[PDB]
């Protein structure tokens, strides 16, 4: 009939198609009016202190600040050497460095080997 | 007339 | 102004304009507007500054460095005469990179000045070109960035043996 | 001697003067841009003599006058090149410039940051004159990124607005790209030439160029909007009006193909960068004139617009006709930036309104803007004897007549018909049709700034083409003999795609509904291109 | 209960007991003088000098000499018919070789 | 739901549903209206990477 | 350009385009009239009002506040949150 | 250099004799007097170097980090004075008698002629620098100072000892014409490791770099300024005089921690583009702009050490510019969060133009002295292998993409509702940052004097 | 799915949110306004053909294909106000919206040049400073225990009190500042 929509990581399926938006069931009814409450209380607390005319400053973000400190705090006392990690930190931090190496000492044993025969173009290379 | 405060920072310092 | 020899000029030979038409063009007006506002005042106060500079009349000079030993004549392991060497082989180092220079402003005036029959005009200031950039590069090329007289002493002894290696393999 | 010299150096200082006007301030400016405006003016007319003196006889000259670093045999000296490309692109920028700042008077005359604008668009001016003026790598590379760094701070102008800073930053990534390739070029002309100088560069005349000619058509590719790097011209159209008017039409997108025919003794030897910059520009004039079929922002399909012809200069340049590419440039300036100027005073008159799906009936509304913007279209088409017949067609004559790719050329005739099609699509959305707008009309375009902004460059589309062509010496030998059906190429499509695409237009009008098919959602979404490699890309 | 603690202090706004502060010290001449001192021997003593000092350095490392030097010797052999450089930089009558 | 422990230091940090801050209500009043975002709601991990300058996560209608 | 509206214009214009309208006689429409008890109107043509005020005024207003508008005082009341009138 | 010294040492009785209220204007003032002093500096030849005395000796490379030490102490004394304004009098002095003796050991560091005496300079700079992190540092092991001298100075003591047996002296003036060439071997080979790597460290190198993002975040203002602007070009000083004694093994050992440069330097570029914390993010493009510098110094080419000197100058500039652009955020917000204050622009106009020129010579934009480095290096490298320039075209993308992307996060879009503390541009940060550019603005005028030994 | 008030959307609302903006992909399809007028009213009666079905369940089926349709009969750019989120014009002026906090910090000697202004500032912080104490505990009383459920404000009670949470919702920037 028509085309279905295949989602994406990149482009993720849309609010519409989405089969759990047109679920009418009691425990979605009870988990919309749970993040109504969270977020009509943390609206009231954020709103408040926004508005308080006594704090001449910036109103702390614990969500923020939680943010900070997971982005650079809790990176090595949660590491474990395991398989996915090792041969992660083994593919990711010494493999692209043996590419370059190799890579790099193939072209300059090629350069210098063109150059000890004499038969590289070096007539107006005088800078270096 | 009828003209509208300009609300800008201060560009005095 | 400069030497002529040092930096050589064919004669500029300009012709003279023959107006075809009879529209009298902006641009020699314009000349003639330019020499009366502009030329003259500029040339006046360069008259009066050159005359204020004339009432005091003093010169300086081209420092002269005589010839010292070169690294080849010096003991080895002796600093007080190898500096020495080393110093000349360094202000003639600085001399020879001049001189490369000053060969790149003939060759880059000849090009600008001959237009688009530079590759028939300009082999003369191309050959001298490549002469004294193939003797830079035979005489100071790969020393590195620790160059000294030592260095260029031993890239100048491995150039003579492969070049008394390549003449006697030739007989 | 001592005239023309004076008189190109008292064109960039007299357009250094008013930053330091504004930098040395401390009252409150009565009307700094229309001091921005009088100078502009004064530096057209200053470097028109030199320009005249070399209609005249043809002399050229190099103003090595500072000599600032020498690192052991390169003398990296303050000089200036004045030879025909300078001659040429400098009053004609100027004139351009000239145009967009008393249209800037009127369509930035609410911002009480005008002087900030004015201060940006200048020294962009004196960042592009520092380009085309060049004599080494260095100061050309000076320019280069001085052109890409107000490219970013007029991208992001209304700098709230997180779009905005996206497509600078865009456009930042997309030039740098460019920038990998120009910085080989001259890492290659230092390591193998001993010199950034172009005099040197010309006359050790390399065999081997394949090297330094692939980085200058990298560096063309992210400079001049060709495929693979092309999508930051399309979303830099967020700027301001007169940003995308001046610097994205005329001004900085041709510094790219400027690059290339400065270069043109290098590539003049070489089949293999002739071949390269062939096939990437008919690529490129096929693939943005293409998007532009489909666009409802006007701005992007004038975008599209002038990358199109970015690509027909790059095919140009590939045919190995270098003056042809830079008339058309000089001819190219005028109408695009009138046509971008009278987008924007539709946009103005119908309150910041881009979508042309809401114009219409603005034959008789804005009778002015309907005039030029007609002759914008034509004169992009290639109307005969109008400024755009006076090199694009010349083009063509002279794509068909050599030793060419064919698929290359048959994509350049492909992408001529799609220059009448969206120019007609642009007519008929735009001015033609009946009222799609909101009900107040404020529609006025009764400025003297407006009138004379959009005046002079369309004097210039009607008569500076003719008057270019006609003041060049001949540096190559046109092609003048062909056969009749080979003569009428470019003409005859052109008329092609006028007809087809008036069938596509006056099938707007019936009352069928259609679902839009893998064409039209393959166009209208820009290709697909700036989907991924947007998203998956940076992700990785 | 936690140890006895003063709290924290709040950051001090320098605007409010001196509307013309230049955030150098509370004290206002003392701010003021902070103020004429650092622009005077900051920019009228060490930039203003400072550049016309760097701009008339006699001869920084001897570059123009250098230019005037070789303005000499191309000269001498332009006329002797030398050639403009040689490819030895000593005299090789003055090396003495390893033998083979 | 928290990140798979493996050992690449997430912690006990949420796995959010991965959608960039353009598929956000544009209309709601936000605490942070470029962001799109509320006070002491938990951020995504790449809340420096979903931003509407950067990498998006909407539905393309192909 | 951009006139600044007033309210009394605003009222003028929002009451305009509703007596442009066949389901609406323009001498039964008032300020507080009602859509859907003044007017007996269905909610598709409290839809398609207000997207008649969108087309007229130049901007979109969101659905949290289109499904809400019910009479044109709260029509010209929006306007006048999301357009600042009467400075 | 002794006229220098002098008056270095003389700014301890200036800083503890003074008055309550005197001791940031004197202190100051003088301190300016002697950077003022310092231009005597450039009696520089093409030939000799400025040989002062058996002890101490100034060519073109030291003369430069000389100059910008010396200007860099009225700067780090401008940059402290806010926060240090609720401490106590006489930590106040201390705080300042660390600076001046940090000032000292590094004014005789560049200067030293011997190795061994540039060693125990080299090594006690870290004294006055470790004191200002920890004790005016604002927040919270300790191996990394054990990894440092491991893998570090002490190898370096060994081998100096081990040359000053061999040669006979540690004086680099000797040793310009004494100087050996160092064949293939093992025991050579953990010579030149152990006469390198504590430089490598102190650069930083990349694998050993991680030191460095917290100790800039752990700093105060005046403690990030002299670590990012002079004590990582201690290692770049020591590897220009060092590299002259390891040769021709240089030649094949320095095949691996190129590589370790080459890709560390898109590696930390990248990680840049992925910061929450604005001093971390300058720390890394620190780190990823050293990485040329030691890519360079490794290549020994010319060109590559005029680019690594003028890459080393301007990139102090540079640095400290954007540490002290930080400084004035974190005295407003409290906070070092990148996309916690945004758009600042609206409310900071001149702040945030001094933001765009510091952004645009973080990216080098010509004709700045960033962008003659770079470009030179680049040069230099290109020379070396025709492949590295795509590593260095990737590494010049990456350099303009979080250079504007910092420019964009905190100084553009829509300003932060919940931050009403944003003071206007006091007169002393306007300063402050206006002696941080137009300095490198005006090298740009005349750059010979920063292009190193061998220009 | 996502509002602030409510926690989700009725069925009705649904329809009302999916017949709109099928209106306004018609639009975008439908340039030219008498074909749009056509269409629109095509497009009504079928909205109408289903209007009085009473099974909840065979509704949400319809309204299921009904999005089917609409996905399927979208356009790849619809038309997007300037002012609206994804125009070309959409939050330009915040680069203007200056927030009002700012003119407490100021130089006395360009709050010289406005005085009147000032002046008559300094009665709106009086306003808000003595109002603020009195809307708190009148939101502390009148919120129930475990939060406020909703993200819906109350008004004011007494004559002469300001309603709660007021300020910055009466003192924002101008649309064009
Ligand atoms: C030795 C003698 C030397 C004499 C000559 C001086 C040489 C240059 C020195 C520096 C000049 C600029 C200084 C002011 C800028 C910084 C502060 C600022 O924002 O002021 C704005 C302010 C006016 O604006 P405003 O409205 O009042 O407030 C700002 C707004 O709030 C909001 O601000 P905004 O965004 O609207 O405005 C910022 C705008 C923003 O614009 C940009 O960011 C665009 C710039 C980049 C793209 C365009 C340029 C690309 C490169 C080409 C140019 C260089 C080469 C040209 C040559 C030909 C080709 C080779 O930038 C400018 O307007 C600055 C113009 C000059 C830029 C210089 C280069 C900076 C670019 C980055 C580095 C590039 C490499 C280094 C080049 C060095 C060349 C010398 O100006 C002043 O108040 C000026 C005060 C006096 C300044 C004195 C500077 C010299 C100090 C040295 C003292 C000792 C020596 C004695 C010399 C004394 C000379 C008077
Ligand atoms: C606006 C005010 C101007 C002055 C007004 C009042 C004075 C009266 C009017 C006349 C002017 C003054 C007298 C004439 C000038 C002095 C003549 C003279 O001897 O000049 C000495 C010299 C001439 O050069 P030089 O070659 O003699 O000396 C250079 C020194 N060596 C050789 C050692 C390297 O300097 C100048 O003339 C400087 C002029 C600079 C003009 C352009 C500046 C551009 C800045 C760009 C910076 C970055 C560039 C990077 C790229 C470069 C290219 C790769
Ligand atoms: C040094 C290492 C440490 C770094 C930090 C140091 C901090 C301490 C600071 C100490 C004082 C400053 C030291 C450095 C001084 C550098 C300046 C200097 O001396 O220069 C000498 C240079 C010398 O250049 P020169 O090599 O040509 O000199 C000729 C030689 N004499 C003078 C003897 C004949 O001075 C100049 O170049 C001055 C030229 C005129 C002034 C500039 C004109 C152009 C300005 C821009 C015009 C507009 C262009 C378009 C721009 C539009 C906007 C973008
Ligand atoms: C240059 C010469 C231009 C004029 C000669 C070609 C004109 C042409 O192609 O005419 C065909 C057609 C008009 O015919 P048609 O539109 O079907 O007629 C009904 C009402 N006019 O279509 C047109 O006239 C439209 C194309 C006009 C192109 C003009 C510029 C070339
Ligand atoms: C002659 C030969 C010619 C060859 C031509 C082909 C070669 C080049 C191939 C294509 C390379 C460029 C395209 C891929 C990257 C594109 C990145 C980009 O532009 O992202 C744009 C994106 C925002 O754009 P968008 O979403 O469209 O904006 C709508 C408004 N919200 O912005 C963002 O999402 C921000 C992203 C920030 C982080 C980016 C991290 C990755 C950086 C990649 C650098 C690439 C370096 C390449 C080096 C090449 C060396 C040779």
């Amino acid at each position: 009939s028509f085309p279905k929509y295949e989602p994406s990581r990149l482009a993720s399926l849309p609010t519409t198609l989405d089969p759990a938006e047109y679920d009418i069931s009691s425990e979605t009814r009870k988990a919309q009016a749970e993040r109504l409450a969270i977020r009509s209380r943390l609206k009231r607390e954020y709103q408040l202190q926004y508005n308080d005319p006594s704090r001449r400053g910036v109103v702390e973000d614990p969500a923020l600040i939680r943010w900070t400190c997971a982005r650079s705090a809790n990176v090595y006392p949660n590491f474990r050497p395991n398989t996915k990690t090792s041969l992660l930190g083994a593919l990711f931090g010494i493999g692209p460095l043996i590419f370059w190496y190799y890579v790099f000492k193939t072209d300059r044993d090629r350069k210098e080997k063109l150059i000890q025969e004499g038969k590289l173009d070096r007539t107006f290379n005088i800078s270096y | 007339g009828k003209r509208l405060f300009i609300i800008k920072p201060s560009g005095f310092y | 102004s400069w030497d002529k020899d040092v930096y050589p000029e064919p004669p500029r030979r300009t012709p003279a304009p023959s107006p075809q038409t009879s529209l009298p063009n902006p641009i020699t007006y314009l000349t003639k507007a330019f020499d009366l506002l502009v030329d003259r005042p500029v040339t006046l106060v360069r008259e009066f500054i050159e005359r204020q500079h004339a009432k005091n009349k003093y010169y300086y000079y081209h420092r002269e460095f005589r010839r010292v030993p070169d690294i080849t004549e010096c003991h080895e392991k002796d600093v007080l005469c190898m500096f020495e060497a080393e110093m000349q082989w360094k202000r003639d180092y600085k001399v020879d990179q001049e001189i490369v220079n000053i060969i790149q402003e003939r060759l880059k005036a000849c090009q600008q000045r001959e237009g688009e029959s530079h590759r028939q005009n300009c082999a003369k200031e191309l050959q001298q070109f490549t002469q004294v950039v193939k003797a830079y590069q035979d005489r100071y090329h790969d020393l590195g960035a620790h160059y000294s007289a030592r260095k260029c002493l031993a890239k100048q002894k491995q150039r003579m043996l492969a070049e008394r290696k390549a003449t006697k393999e030739a007989a | 001697m001592n005239l023309f010299s004076s008189l190109t150096l008292v064109t960039l200082i007299l357009l250094t003067m008013p930053i330091a006007a504004i930098n040395f301030n401390t009252h409150k400016f009565t009307n700094y841009p229309l001091y921005v405006k009088t100078t502009i003016s004064c530096a057209f007319i200053t470097s028109m003599i030199p320009t005249m003196m070399f209609i005249h006889t043809g002399q050229e000259m190099i103003i090595s006058n500072w000599h600032w670093l020498t690192i052991q045999t390169l003398k990296l000296s303050l000089s200036f090149k004045m030879d025909f490309f300078s001659m040429m692109f400098v009053p004609v920028a100027l004139f351009v410039t000239w145009s967009i700042m008393e249209f800037s008077m009127w369509y930035m005359h609410s911002d009480p940051n005008i002087n900030q604008f004015f201060k940006y668009l200048l020294l962009f001016l004196i960042t592009m004159l520092i380009l085309v003026t060049a004599n080494n790598l260095f100061q050309l590379f000076i320019g280069w990124e001085g052109v890409g760094i107000m490219s970013f701070l007029l991208i992001g102008w209304w700098y709230g607005r997180t779009d905005a800073n996206t497509a600078a930053l865009q456009a930042i990534l997309y030039n740098r790209i460019g920038d990998i390739g120009f910085i080989l070029a001259m890492a290659w002309f230092l390591i193998n030439l001993n010199t950034w100088d172009l005099q040197q560069i010309f006359m050790l005349n390399p065999n081997d160029s394949n090297l330094p000619l692939m980085g200058l058509i990298l560096a063309a590719t992210g400079k001049s909007a060709q495929f693979g790097l092309h999508p930051w011209l399309p979303s830099a159209m967020e700027g301001p009006t007169p940003v995308s008017a001046l610097l994205h039409s005329s001004t900085m997108v041709v510094a790219g193909i400027f690059l290339l025919i400065r270069f043109y003794p290098l590539t003049e030897n070489n089949k293999f960068g002739q071949s390269i910059m062939l096939c990437l520009g008919a690529m490129t004039t096929l693939f943005t004139a293409m998007c532009a079929l489909t666009q409802n922002d006007i701005k992007k399909i004038i975008a599209f617009s002038t990358s199109s012809q970015l690509g027909l200069m790059m095919v140009t340049i590939g045919i190995n006709q270098p003056h042809l590419a830079f008339l058309h440039i000089c001819t190219h300036a005028f109408f695009k930036a009138m046509l971008f100027m009278c987008s924007g005073s539709i946009i103005h008159s119908l309150n910041d309104e881009q979508d042309i799906r809401k114009m219409g009936g603005l034959f008789k509304a804005m009778p002015f803007t309907t005039t030029a913007l007609i002759i914008g279209s034509l004169a992009l088409t290639g109307m005969p004897f109008l400024t755009g017949f006076y090199s694009k067609d010349l083009i063509i004559e002279s794509a068909n007549t050599s030793y060419t790719n064919a698929w290359a050329l048959l994509m350049t005739l492909v992408a001529t018909s799609f220059t009448a099609i969206y120019s007609t699509r642009i007519i008929f959305f735009a001015l033609l049709g009946q009222p799609r707008f909101p009900t107040l009309i404020n529609i006025n375009e009764n400025n003297p700034f407006l009138i004379n902004s959009i005046k002079r460059l369309l004097i210039g589309s009607l008569f500076a083409g003719f008057i270019i062509s006609n003041n060049i010496p001949p540096m190559t030998i046109p092609q003048m003999t062909m056969p009749h059906y080979l003569k009428m190429t470019a003409l005859t499509v052109t008329i092609l795609g006028f007809i087809l695409a008036l069938e596509i237009s006056n099938t707007t009008h019936y009352l069928k509904f259609n679902y839009p098919s893998n064409t039209f959602k393959f166009s209208n979404l820009l290709g697909y291109y700036p989907t991924i490699m947007h998203r998956l890309t940076p992700y990785m | 209960l936690r140890w006895q603690e003063d709290p924290e202090p709040e950051d001090e706004n320098l605007y409010e007991k001196n509307p013309d502060s230049h955030g150098y010290d509370k004290d206002p001449a003392v701010d003021v003088w902070n103020m004429r001192v650092v622009f005077f021997f900051g920019f009228s003593i060490v930039l203003v000098l400072g550049s016309t000092f760097v701009a008339y350095l006699p001869d920084y490392r001897m570059q123009e000499w250098a230019r005037r030097e070789a303005e000499r010797l191309v000269k001498y052999r332009e006329a002797h018919g030398l050639p403009l450089m040689e490819s030895n930089c000593f005299d090789p009558s003055k090396i003495q070789l390893p033998e083979d | 739901e928290p990140y798979p422990d493996d050992g690449m230091g997430y912690g006990d940090y949420p796995k959010l549903p991965d959608r960039s801050q353009q598929e956000r209500d544009p209309w709601y009043d936000w605490d942070h209206p470029d962001l799109r975002l509320n006070w002491g709601e938990p951020m995504h991990w790449d809340l420096d990477m979903y931003i509407r300058n950067r990498v998006d996560t909407s539905p393309t209608p192909v | 350009d951009a006139p600044p509206l007033t309210l009394e214009g605003i009222k003028d214009r929002v009451l305009y385009v509703l007596k442009l309208y066949d389901k609406i006689d323009p001498e039964k429409l008032s300020v507080n009239s009602h859509f859907m008890k003044d007017l007996g109107l269905d909610s598709l043509d409290q839809v398609e009002i207000i997207m008649a005020m969108e087309d007229e005024f130049g901007f979109e207003i969101p659905d949290i506040d289109a499904e809400k508008l019910m009479c044109p005082q709260e029509i010209v009341d929006y306007i006048a949150d999301k357009k600042d009138v009467y400075e | 250099m002794l006229k220098y010294i002098i008056p270095t040492m003389m700014l301890m009785p200036l800083t503890w004799l003074s008055k309550n209220s005197m001791i940031w204007i004197n202190t100051t003032l003088h301190s300016l007097l002697i950077s003022l002093t310092s231009l005597l500096l450039l009696n520089q030849f093409g030939d000799n170097s400025l040989n002062f005395s058996l002890t101490f000796f100034s060519d073109s490379l030291s003369t430069p980090l000389l100059i910008l030490t010396m200007w860099l102490l009225p700067l780090m004394l401008m940059a402290s004075q806010h926060h240090l304004s609720k401490e106590n009098l006489a930590r106040k002095k201390l705080f300042i008698s660390m600076l001046i003796l940090l000032q000292l050991f590094l004014i005789m560091t560049f200067t030293a002629t011997e190795l061994i005496f540039f060693y125990i300079m080299f090594e006690a700079t870290l004294v006055p620098t470790l004191i200002i992190i920890t004790r005016w540092g604002n927040q919270t092991a300790g191996l990394y100072f054990l990894f440092y001298t491991l893998a570090g100075s002490l190898p370096l003591l060994v081998a100096l000892i081990y040359i000053q047996n061999t040669m006979g002296s540690l004086n680099f003036l000797i040793l310009q014409y004494w100087v050996q060439p160092m064949p293939n071997s093992w025991s050579n080979t953990f010579m030149w490791l152990a006469c390198m790597m504590a430089f490598m460290v102190k650069m930083p190198l990349y694998g050993l770099h991680l030191w460095l993002p917290k100790a800039h975040v752990e700093a105060p203002i005046a403690g990030s300024m002299v670590l990012a602007a002079i004590l990582l070009k201690l290692g770049g000083y020591g590897m220009m005089r060092i590299t002259l004694l390891l040769n021709p093994i240089t030649d094949f050992m320095a095949y691996p921690f190129i590589m370790l440069s080459l890709w560390g330097m898109i590696m930390t570029s990248s990680i840049c583009l992925r910061q929450t914390d604005l001093k971390s993010l300058i720390a890394y493009s620190s780190v990823s702009h050293m990485a040329l510098v030691i890519v360079a110094i490794l290549i020994q080419t010319p060109w590559s050490y005029m680019g690594a000197t003028a890459l080393m100058i301007a990139h102090g500039l540079t640095s400290s510019m954007l540490f002290c652009l930080a400084n004035s955020n974190y005295e407003r917000v409290h906070s070092r969060t990148m996309i916690l204050a945004r758009g600042l622009q609206t409310l900071l106009p001149l702040m945030a133009a001094w933001w765009l020129l510091a952004s645009l010579t973080n990216l080098a934009l010509p004709p700045s002295i960033n962008l003659i480095g770079e470009l030179f290096v680049v040069m230099s490298t290109f020379s070396w292998s025709n492949i590295t320039i795509i590593l260095m075209g990737l590494n010049m993308v990456i350099t303009a993409l979080y250079s504007l992307y910092m420019l964009i996060t905190t100084q553009r879009g829509k300003h932060t509702h919940h931050i009403n503390n944003i003071l206007p541009s006091f007169t002393r940060e306007n300063a402050l940052m206006s002696l941080h550019m137009l300095p490198l603005l005006l090298l740009s005028l005349n750059p010979k004097i920063i292009l190193g030994p061998l220009y | 799915a996502f509002l602030p008030s409510a926690a989700y959307l009725t069925h009705q609302q649904k329809v009302l949110q999916l017949y709109k903006r099928a209106l306004r992909h018609l639009e975008s399809r439908c340039v030219h306004r008498d074909k749009y007028r056509y269409f629109a009213c095509l497009l009504r009666a079928r909205f109408d053909e289903h209007k009085n079905e009473k099974d909840m369940v065979k509704a949400t089926q319809l309204l299921r294909e009904a999005e089917k349709e609409f996905w399927h009969g979208q356009h790849p750019q619809p038309y997007i106000f300037p002012e609206s989120p994804g125009g070309t014009s959409y939050e330009r002026y915040e680069c203007y919206k200056v927030p009002e906090w700012c003119l407490d910090d100021w130089h006395p000697s360009e709050k010289a040049m406005y005085p009147d202004y000032f002046a008559k500032r300094e009665q709106w912080k009086k306003l808000r400073r003595e109002s603020w104490e009195r809307e708190v505990k009148q939101l502390q009383e009148e919120t129930p225990v475990g939060g406020p459920r909703t993200e819906a404000l109350p008004p004011a009670r007494k004559q002469g009190d300001l309603p709660p949470l007021w300020w910055h919702i009466v003192t924002r920037p101008r649309e064009r500042p």
